[PDB]
């Protein structure tokens, strides 16, 4: 009896919960309202502006209007998600470790895996169930062959080659600095120029493009999924706006909203990214682009993830830092063990105690008052109307 | 209807817990509590748990308890054939 | 269903409670009509039954003598067994004794065999059973599925005999 | 196990590998609010038929 | 630490100790299937003593 | 706009009790919205 | 007042489910939610005057559930869902479709 | 469509109701909850067969509130249509905008852009109707519309069809 | 709350004063004493939980 | 079957200990009802020690160990009364066998 | 609009309570109000008075 209404949905029981990630393609079908403009509420300072941060069509926590997407008040909306576009791919703050790690285990130019079914070790690698595991010793194997081979000895006979359709180039030294992962080409000794590895930052858009080549056998071979975790997602391109639930604005009076961090986050990713927008088609030089792409991936790996090592914290206008989606789980009094865990309670009390030699073993002395106030849903029936009635 | 095992091959013990016992009056003294029939000779009470105590001890309360094994498999026992100590 | 899409739900091949494949069933305006009133005057001979456990007439339901007196008896009957709390029923009982193209039992079943001789689709056989079309390609264009399925002499044939077949009111 | 100390991370992980999770815990029946299989809640309680009507 | 721990642990109908994945963590519960509380300190009189105090 | 659904007096009265989040009408003591 | 860890520990130890799920559910946050049948997300539309239930993404109105859960429990998809992770909730009959 | 179909449904029993007639309570509750039902997986249920051969499944009380749900299955005669199904049926109002035709216990309608120019609206005539050069559809008029396309909620089933081409009207 | 005996049903008896009043034979598996401790009060809301605290 | 008799083997050999012929008809002197009255409540009194279905025993032995482990803090450092008994035990010394620590403060070996 | 449900009667005129008077539980004794532009509206609860 939960809700204060009737729906004829049946009632069931959670089963199984099936993680996974979004495809940019969920994300935008999803969302009913793209989001456009870095401010929320109109120039009249009485209704939010459409197309905005608060959009009607994602809802309200008001209890006087009602939701637009399903007229509802605020006790039944559970709130709708946004979308925002981003111009060009930005690394999610919590993969970058895995996408180095995938990275270096396969080809950059053949989009392929280094090895194949005829060395034994890949027999033994492939033997094993335990994706976490495999994966640890695929990647402690292939990380030291840098340059992919075109012919590999038959099993039956070490003298025959075959051809496994491999380019044969050369694979980079990958390091990470900051937010950026940098590669170093070592040429070969053989083409007669000196051991200086090329540095260069690997744009993210051509990462992108070589996981997207990868195959279903890689697929699952690398510890993935087709159908819920493909690689290719681990990059973003849609960022998914969260309904004023999550972001509920305090409102001390009826022109005073104090907004949350997290919007305001969020107004500052879209105020850049509009920025990074219009210098993109302006003919803009090569350096203000690099500069504005890396301060678009700052903000968006910071509103997440505000702990992150080896860089500045982002801060609020007042100096305090940013409270990021991350600190909001992690705490001890966060939401896992401070309101899933044990939470408070209602029709309970507390008080000091003394000692009643007269009471038997298992009773207890209340108060008058907390006896008046605590309650109990007894129901009426022929044995008790009459004591019920004299209550009532 | 595979999972069911034939009264034959019950392997169970035939007392019953302190946990069903507790089910048991729990669910008998709400089902009261709702104005249900009453299958004993009720005598001045008017406690809906102490009716199904005294159901109990007549043994008339009409309930059968699923037992489920750690396979899946589960195995069905009344109330009536359960040993209660007291 | 133009192109014969029944979909999951109404395959031509049904799984019964008794777990054997079946033909899909399709009945017309006068198979369902005949067939819920079975049902209700059933139920009524079933209530009354338990009744007379708890402490002749039925024959003049069946066989009506006019349009008016069966929509008499059916108003009757959904009184006594339906309890007037079902509109929906009461409006589809009417469409189908208004426009029930077959009133004897003998003759639904001489249609029944007339349209499933040929071996049709049941879809189809219920869409001539309840269209009655004076031209074989009158039927073809408004059942596609019928289209280079059967022969125009064939369905010319089976179309007079079921206008034929048709019982004066 | 995100239930203490590695929280976001383990989440994290299960993301990306796709784990499925099976409820059958008692911090996962904790969380979504249902009765787990502890003690009392280890068995159904079912209304046998034949002594109902026997009486 | 401790109680975060062991806390999926559970007696089953089979008499043995497993957890929720269903994996044996004993065959059974203490080795003879007793509860902790019906447990008494109790000397066992063949051990000790002489070989003529036995006999005897 | 909130009104109860049996006393139908408009303007509706209605007093809030905070300590309890119930708003509740000062007529027939129906309790309209919780929490 | 805090019915923390320890006492949820307590009442586990003693073995009564009940009083558990009464405490934590009934007495502080429960609520209902509509979910897909299909994708197993809480993004279904209900319009309840008019019992109009829809699911934009997947194109579906007819496999849609109502579960009984606590506030913070969707909260805490819901901020989950945020950062491109998925929690997909599913039924115990929801393997038959 | 008329078609036979299995069905199951859970019926909530409440506890003041448990006694030696249960059964008898659980057929009066499916009887006046199911007939005359429309669901949009199966459509309407328009009637269920043998009565006396009602199947049934043992209990399974609710650990919240008491009340025993049942598993109940039975065989049905239903009714739901297809897209391009044609059908025919009963004009209901005329309009403008074109008109409405019941079908079993479904209405359909059509707009004025969905038959031919032969037909044109006469509002004078009593009722006012549609009248071309062969056919003539008004009140109680048998017509055949094809079924294009259907919009299913809860309770009801609406439908839109069209008889632009040839061989559609009057019959 | 450190181990499974901190946690006790108990039958009510209304009086008057604002202290809570218990024999003075529990104090030790609750390990209290009467300088200034206060403990917590929960209301079962139903029958089956109330034969829950009453049979267990 | 085997199961059974292993687990019962131990009780099953204090029975026999304490219901010997020369002890019965010499150290008590009972009679033939005492007798059926005395192995009837042990029977009794057996059958009702078992453990029950359902229990969580996680948690019991968790509270049972931790419980001590609170108070162990006061009387740890009683070695600390010994200087040249310098060995960990107490709470650093179950810190270490929890965590399975690779390097333990004082390693020893014991040779007979 | 907004009033709570303290009995505002012990305020004198200039919206302060004066000494020796027993207030009590949820009682006023300071009289504070805002005025507010015409076009903050609380979603349709503000009247036009």
């Amino acid at each position: 009896m939960v809700g204060q209404q009737y729906s004829s949905a049946p009632l069931r029981t959670v089963k199984e919960v099936q993680f996974g990630l979004f495809s940019p393609e969920e994300v935008r079908a999803i969302s009913v309202a793209k989001i456009r403009f870095p401010e929320t509420m109109d120039e009249t300072q009485t209704r939010a502006k459409i197309g905005g941060l608060n959009d009607p069509r994602l809802g309200s926590i008001d209890r006087n209007l009602k939701c637009q997407t399903c007229q509802e008040g605020m006790n039944e909306c559970p709130g709708h998600f946004g979308h925002i576009d981003l111009a060009k791919p930005v690394f999610h703050v919590g993969f970058i470790a895995k996408i180095k790690k995938v990275c270096e285990c396969v080809c950059m130019h053949c989009g392929k895996l280094l090895l194949d079914e005829h060395n034994e070790l890949m027999r033994q690698a492939l033997a094993i169930k335990d994706s976490k595991k495999r994966f640890a010793a695929i990647w402690t194997l292939c990380k030291t062959k840098m340059v992919c081979e075109t012919d590999v000895p038959s099993e039956d006979d070490p003298t025959q080659l075959v051809s496994r359709g491999g380019c044969g180039n050369t694979q980079p030294t990958i390091r990470k600095d900051g937010l950026k992962l940098v590669g170093s080409w070592k040429k070969d000794r053989a083409t007669g120029d000196a051991d200086e590895p090329e540095l260069r930052v690997l744009s993210t858009e051509e990462i992108l493009n070589i996981f997207k080549h990868i195959s279903v056998k890689d697929f699952t071979s690398l510890g993935f999924n087709e159908v819920f975790s493909r690689p290719e997602w681990m990059i973003l391109t849609c960022l998914p706006v969260p309904p004023p639930p999550v972001r509920p604005s305090i409102s001390f009076n009826e022109s005073q909203r104090g907004e949350d961090d997290l919007t305001f986050k969020l107004a500052d990713i879209l105020k850049a990214n509009i920025s990074l927008e219009t210098l993109e088609h302006n003919g803009a030089p090569h350096h203000a682009i690099e500069e504005a792409e890396s301060l678009l991936q700052f903000h968006v790996a910071t509103y997440m993830d505000n702990d992150i090592a080896g860089q500045p914290q982002a801060l609020q206008k007042s100096g305090r830092p940013v409270k990021s989606i991350r600190a909001r789980l992690k705490g001890k009094e966060g939401r896992i063990r401070g309101n899933l865990m044990g939470k408070r309670v209602d029709f309970s009390a507390r008080t000091v105690i003394s000692g009643d030699p007269n009471l038997e073993l298992d009773q207890v002395g209340v108060p008058k008052s907390i006896a008046k106030t605590l309650t109990y849903p007894e129901v009426v029936t022929p044995y008790n109307i009459d004591r019920l009635t004299q209550l009532v | 209807k595979e999972k069911a095992i034939p009264k034959d091959q019950r392997a169970t013990t035939p007392y019953m817990t302190k946990y069903e016992r507790a089910r048991i009056l729990g669910t008998r003294a709400l089902q009261i509590s709702m104005n249900a029939p009453v299958f004993v000779d009720l005598e001045g009470e008017t406690d809906p748990l102490r009716i199904a105590m005294k159901e109990l001890a007549e043994k008339k309360i009409p309930l059968v308890i699923r037992r489920y094994l750690p396979d899946g498999s589960f195995e069905d026992w009344s109330v009536e054939e359960l040993i209660v100590d007291l | 269903a133009a192109t014969l899409q029944l979909g999951q739900e109404f395959q031509l091949k049904q799984i019964n409670h008794q777990g054997e494949e079946e033909e899909l069933i399709a009945l017309n305006l006068s198979e369902a009509r005949l067939v819920i009133k079975e049902a209700l005057v059933e139920r009524r001979r079933a209530f009354k039954r338990s009744q007379k456990k708890h402490k002749a007439d039925d024959d003049d339901f069946m066989h009506s003598e006019t349009r008016e007196k069966e929509l008499e008896s059916i108003d009757v009957l959904l009184e006594q067994t339906t309890g007037g709390n079902n509109k929906d029923l009461k409006n589809t009982m009417q469409y189908l004794t208004n426009f029930s193209r077959f009133r004897d039992q003998e003759t639904v079943g001489a249609v029944i065999q007339l349209l499933k001789s040929t071996g049709l689709h049941p879809f189809e056989v219920a869409q001539l059973g309840s269209l009655a079309c004076d031209t074989a390609d009158e039927a073809k264009t408004l059942i596609p599925s019928l289209n280079n399925k059967i022969s125009d002499d064939e369905l010319e044939r089976i179309l007079k005999e079921l206008s034929n077949l048709e019982t004066l009111y | 196990r995100c239930s203490f100390e590695e929280t976001v991370e383990i989440l994290f992980e299960a993301g990306a590998s796709a784990e499925l999770d099976d409820c059958r815990g008692v911090s996962e029946n904790v969380i979504l609010g249902q009765m787990a299989p502890i003690g009392t809640g280890a068995f159904d309680v079912m209304i046998d038929e034949e002594s109902l009507v026997k009486y | 630490r401790l109680v975060k721990a062991l806390e999926d642990i559970m007696v089953h109908y089979d008499n043995t100790t497993r957890n929720s994945l269903g994996n044996v963590i004993q065959f059974i519960y203490g080795e003879d299937g007793m509860d902790a509380a019906h447990i008494e300190k109790q000397s066992l009189d063949t051990i000790g003593g002489s070989d003529a105090a036995f006999e005897k | 706009v909130l009104t109860c659904p049996e006393c139908k007096v408009y303007p509706p009265k209605i007093v809030e009790r905070f300590s309890e989040g119930d708003v509740v009408c000062a007529l027939c003591g129906l309790v309209l919205s919780d929490k | 007042l805090r019915f923390g860890e320890m006492e949820r520990d307590c009442m586990i130890a003693h073995g009564a489910a009940s009083f558990l799920k009464e405490r934590l559910m009934e007495a502080s946050d429960a609520f209902r939610v509509h979910i897909c049948g299909i994708c197993g997300l809480m993004t279904v539309i209900a319009k309840l005057n008019h019992n109009q239930f829809e699911c934009k993404g997947c194109d579906n109105k007819i496999d849609i559930y109502q579960i009984h859960i606590p506030y913070a429990a969707k909260l805490l998809f819901q901020e989950l869902m945020a950062m491109n992770i998925t929690p997909r909730l599913y039924t115990d009959r929801s393997r038959d479709f | 469509m008329f078609f036979i179909k299995d069905l199951s449904l859970n019926i909530t029993l409440h506890p003041s109701f448990f006694g030696p007639r249960m059964k008898q309570y659980l057929k009066t509750k499916l009887l006046e909850e199911v007939e005359g039902s429309c669901t949009g997986k199966f459509g309407y249920i328009l009637c269920v067969l043998d009565y006396d051969n009602i199947d049934i499944q043992r209990g399974r009380i609710l650990p919240t509130d008491g009340s025993a749900e049942f598993n109940v299955k039975y065989r049905a005669v239903v009714f739901k249509p297809f897209k391009g199904e044609v059908v025919d049926g009963t004009v209901v109002s005329c309009s403008q905008h074109g008109f409405e035709v019941q079908v079993g216990p479904m209405k359909v309608f059509v707009t004025k852009h969905l038959m031919p120019q032969d037909l044109t609206f006469n509002a004078g005539s009593n009722p006012p109707s549609y009248q071309s050069s062969e056919d003539v559809i008004t009140i109680k008029s048998r017509i055949r519309v094809k079924i294009e396309g259907c919009i299913s909620q809860v309770s009801s089933i609406h439908a839109i069809g069209s008889i632009k081409e040839d061989y559609l009207g009057a019959i | 709350s450190l181990h499974k005996m901190s946690m006790m049903a108990h039958r009510v008896k209304v009086i008057p004063y604002s202290t809570f009043r218990l024999n003075l034979s529990v104090t030790s598996p609750y390990n209290a004493d009467f300088d200034g401790d206060e403990m917590n009060l929960h209301v079962p809301q139903s029958e089956e939980t109330r034969a829950e605290l009453s049979q267990l | 079957q085997n199961a059974q008799r292993d687990a019962v083997t131990l009780f099953c050999c204090l029975l026999r200990s304490r219901l010997a012929t020369r002890r019965v008809l010499q150290e008590y002197r009972l009679t033939k009802q005492a007798f059926d009255w005395v192995l009837s409540n042990i029977e009794a009194q057996f059958l009702r020690s078992v453990v029950h279905p359902g229990e969580m025993v996680g948690v019991l032995a968790a509270q049972s160990i931790g419980e001590p482990a609170t108070q162990m803090t006061l009387n740890t450092f009683h070695f600390a009364g010994v200087a040249s008994k310098k060995v960990t035990s107490g709470v650093p010394r179950l810190k270490e066998i929890l965590n399975v620590a690779k390097n333990m403060k004082t390693p020893s070996l014991t040779v007979y | 609009l907004r009033m709570k449900h303290g009995t505002y009667d012990k305020l004198d005129d200039d919206g302060l309570i004066a000494p020796g008077v027993r207030v009590s539980g949820e009682d006023v004794i300071i009289g504070k109000t805002t005025p507010i532009s015409p076009d903050e509206e609380e979603l349709g609860q503000r009247t036009a008075y």
